[PDB]
RNA sequence: CGCAAGACGGACCAGAGCGAAAGCAUUUGCCAAGAAUGUUUUCAUUAAUCAAGAACGAAAGUCGGAGGUUCGAAGACGAUCAGAUACCGUCGUAGUUCCGACCAUAAACGAUGCCGACCGGCGAUGCGGCGGCGUUAUUCCCAUGACCCGCCGGGCAGCUUCCGGGAAACCAAAGUCUUUGGGUUCCGGGGGGAGUAUGGUUGCAAAGCUGAAACUUAAAGGAAUUGACGGAAGGGCACCACC
């Protein structure tokens, strides 16, 4: 953002993950549910976050699928896009 | 990087294109629990000695 | 490529079956048994023969062979198999029952025995292996 | 003669899947027609990772990996051995080799 | 010949045809 | 066999089921077999109503001791499960034993050496002696086999439901048949026990026989 | 199975089958006392009510409408009526 | 590092869903619509299939605008080859994208018209409802979600079977067929000639729908079997193969 002398001081420009990572969490055989949150800090910073998130086959599940219904997934996007702003 | 020596423990089968080189397990008799799998020309037979010009390489197994 | 060919197997499994008292597990007593008790017309068939009914001697010393039977078939699988215990696996001082096992023995005359050790039911219903 | 059941391809109640451009070619084959595998993989093989664990700066550094998902299309995928032509007993098998 | 090919070429055929009958007209 | 108190199941027979696990089914259920079953468990375990298989029992013992000559009712198990309890059973019934490797075209076959030709057969699980089942469909066969609630009924002509899977649970379903024909034959009275055990007819791992040779001394 | 009794089915088959494909059709809904706790009186609510069910001048909602079977507010006891 | 424009919505994505079919995949909102379940709601035969007639109808193609990122018929060039107006490669106009009008065809396929009844089993799965031990989240329980175990109805399917059918492949429908008749629409009659000529009709055009005959011919074709062959896959053998 600015040098004083033989330092170069840095400012926050965006999170990110490693493809690795963001490749590894998705598998298939589950819901994958993302949610983009155009949002603003109390100083005149304004963040894109997006969220990420997958559905959890339970411990005693034997059925294979483990997908969300359209109405739960969008409930849970709904939930995202709320926290998101109210931790921003 | 030295010329080291390695005893055949196990003659595993026989690879090359036509058929013209032993895949075998060798035993570093310097570092005596150190073994590695390796391609060899010629007749070997388990527990004649090999002259390694290198001790990095590792053969892909049949 | 010392394969054994049926006309050798046959005849020496035969010699054997038929012959077995006389035989031995020295290869060269029991040559002279396959010139007796058979008439083979080469010299080196009976020497195949006499040496694959020698191999099938030490199997039968280990065991029973899948190809041949003896006399009593034998002394195991006729005497041992009628191995007795002291007291049957059955007579069970406390015999463990499922609540519903104890549900069909009440609808049958049988609805109070004094050795049924009726258990706490199996919670947790889970008894399947999950899907792919 | 109708050879496969299904028509070779994986659609029931559609009519209509979107074509995806096979990997080796640039084909358009059905998504559902197309033969895919999912290619997990170390980015060295087994000659590297010993010179890398020695090369590394970290404390015992474990390897990335490569999310491919390759897409063939019937004649890619025979050509380069993805798939293989099978007994007419032996095709209904539809569980993956181990 | 490909039926789709044979399909074309009788298409050009009575396509010369109606150029032809249309010039007495 | 039914409303008879001389045929009637006795108790120490129930507690020779229980502990032998007759009752005890199998996890999956044929449709021809849910007549022959109480309830499920918890656990998906089906209960066989071991009336029923009483009652199976002795119609099996009839339609064996009907067969006037004793040697022409044919008595088959391929599973290790059967071998010992199907050649005790010859013993005892004066049946015809064939335990393990049924030969196909033993019944079909005349050139074949051991072609039998039965009046019955008994069969210890339709599955794994499906092809004496099979060759009873080419020539007049009636045909007994014990059951378990997975066993499909599949030219079967009198199914005993059971556990037909367990080590004890077979010998003993043999030993209980091997005494029914014997006592309804008029061999044996019924007041007294049998001096044959049911721990005779039971397989026993090659680990046990072994097991046993080593605690004998 | 080829000699079932259609004549006579046992119970517990006719409650497990469709309410249309029952030897005679019978419905599986009913109608039950049902009562809230702050009035008196006790009205009927039919069980697959689909509408939200009103006490006399709205003392409180007694039954709120679902896909089958309408739930009744927590503190609404009821017992269900035959004949 | 940015900025712009125009395409397209990877992975999740399935023998999963929805739609009459063509077809449909970023988020959010609005607008109407719909199957299925639930119902001790209502009307009371209002139905099924359908000449005429009508809506929709992939891509390509056409006409007028807006746009033109990528790809790319035609074209030009470089290669290969004997030639190579191909396959390969670099460019590249129409087109590909949007709006308004045409067009009415596809291997538009499940190559299987629609409605109704009956005739084995089993495990799944999608939707809705119903019942049931138990784990789990909202903790503060209620009731809702996530699971688990079953039942019912409708759906895309699957496996198995001497239902039965079929020339067979195969098909729970392609079965209930010489023991031949539940209702109804379209349509085939050896192969070519030919979806041609001709007339009509629709279209701006391309072309669509309707549509013969003369003549010619003993087979064309379907399913399956055995061989031979392959520039398909795998296995084995030989110093008339190799190392």
């Amino acid at each position: 953002e600015d040098v004083q002398g033989k330092n170069c001081l840095t400012n926050f420009h965006g999170m990110d993950l490693t493809r690795d990572k963001m490749c590894s969490m998705v598998k298939k055989w589950q819901t994958m549910i993302e949610a983009h949150v155009d949002v603003k800090t109390t100083d005149g910073y304004l963040l894109r976050l997006f969220c990420v998130g997958f559905t959890k086959k339970r411990n005693n599940q034997i059925r294979k699928t483990s997908y969300a219904q359209h109405q739960q997934v969008r409930q849970i996007r709904k939930k995202m896009m709320e926290i998101m702003t109210r931790e921003v | 990087q030295p010329i080291k020596l390695a005893r055949v423990t196990k003659v595993l089968g026989r690879t090359g294109s036509q058929g013209q080189c032993t895949q075998v397990r060798v035993e570093f008799m310097d570092d005596t629990s150190r073994s590695i799998i390796r391609n060899v020309k010629g007749p070997v037979r388990e527990g004649d000695v090999l002259t390694l010009l290198e001790s990095e390489r590792e053969a892909r197994r049949l | 490529g010392r394969v054994r060919t049926k006309t050798v197997k046959k005849a020496a499994r035969v010699i054997i079956e038929k012959y077995y008292t006389r035989l031995g597990n020295d290869f060269h007593t029991n040559k002279r048994v396959c010139e007796e008790i058979a008439i083979i017309p080469s010299k080196k068939l009976r020497n195949k023969i006499a040496g694959y009914v020698t191999h099938l001697m030490k199997r039968i010393q280990r065991g029973p062979v899948r190809g041949i039977s003896i006399k009593l078939q034998e002394e195991e699988r006729e005497r041992r198999d009628n191995y007795v215990p002291e007291v049957s696996a059955l007579d069970q001082e406390i015999i463990e029952v499922d609540p519903d096992t104890k549900e069909m023995l009440k609808l049958l005359d049988f609805g109070s025995l004094s050795n049924l050790q009726v258990t706490q039911p199996t919670v947790g219903m889970n008894f399947k292996t999950p899907r792919g | 003669t109708k050879k496969r059941r299904n028509n070779g391809r994986a659609k029931k109640g559609r009519g209509h899947v979107q074509p995806i451009r096979c990997t080796n070619c640039a084909c358009c084959v059905p998504k559902d027609k197309a033969i895919k595998k999912f290619v997990i993989r170390n980015i060295v093989e087994a000659a590297a990772v010993r010179d890398i664990s020695e090369v590394s700066v970290f404390d015992a550094y474990v390897l990335p990996k490569l999310y491919v998902k390759l897409h063939y299309c019937v004649s890619c995928a025979i050509h380069s051995k993805v798939v293989r032509n099978r007994s007419r007993e032996a095709r209904k098998d539809r569980t993956p080799p181990p | 010949m490909r039926a789709k090919w044979r399909k074309k070429r009788m298409r050009r055929l009575k396509r010369k045809r109606r150029k032809m009958r249309q010039r007495s007209k | 066999s039914g409303a008879l108190d001389v045929l009637q199941m006795k108790e120490e027979d129930v507690l020779k089921f229980l502990a032998a696990g007759t009752h005890l089914g199998g996890t999956n259920l044929d449709f021809q077999m849910e007549q022959y079953i109480y309830k499920r468990k918890s656990d998906g375990i089906y209960i066989i109503n071991l009336k029923r298989t009483w009652e199976k029992l002795l119609l099996a013992a009839r339609a064996i001791v009907a067969i006037e000559n004793p040697a022409d009712v044919s008595v088959i198990s391929s599973r290790n499960t059967g071998q010992r309890a199907v050649l005790k059973f010859a013993a005892a019934t004066g049946a015809t034993p064939i335990a393990g490797r049924f030969t196909p075209g033993t019944f079909t076959n005349q050139i074949q050496a051991a072609f039998r030709e039965p009046r019955l057969l008994v069969v210890t699980d339709p599955q794994a002696d499906h092809q004496p089942l099979m060759e009873a469909s080419y020539v007049n066969l009636p045909t007994i086999a014990l059951c378990n609630t997975d066993s499909p009924l599949h030219y079967v002509d009198i199914a005993i439901p059971c556990n037909n899977k367990g080590a004890h649970s077979v010998g003993l379903m043999w030993w209980m048949l091997a005494q029914e024909v014997l006592r309804m034959r008029g061999t044996i009275s019924r007041e007294h026990p049998w001096e044959v055990m049911p721990d005779l007819y039971f397989y026993r791992d090659p680990e046990e026989i072994e097991k046993e040779e080593q605690a004998a001394a | 199975p080829l000699a079932k009794d259609l004549l006579h089915p046992s119970p517990e088959e006719e409650k497990r089958k469709h309410k249309k494909k029952r030897l005679v059709q019978s419905p599986n809904s009913y109608f039950m006392d049902v009562k809230c706790p702050g009035c008196y009186k006790i009205t009927t609510v039919f069980s697959h009510a689909q509408t939200v069910v009103l006490c006399v001048g709205c003392s409180t909602v007694l039954c709120q409408p679902t896909g089958g079977k309408a739930r009744l507010t927590e503190g609404c006891s009821f017992r269900r009526k035959q004949h």
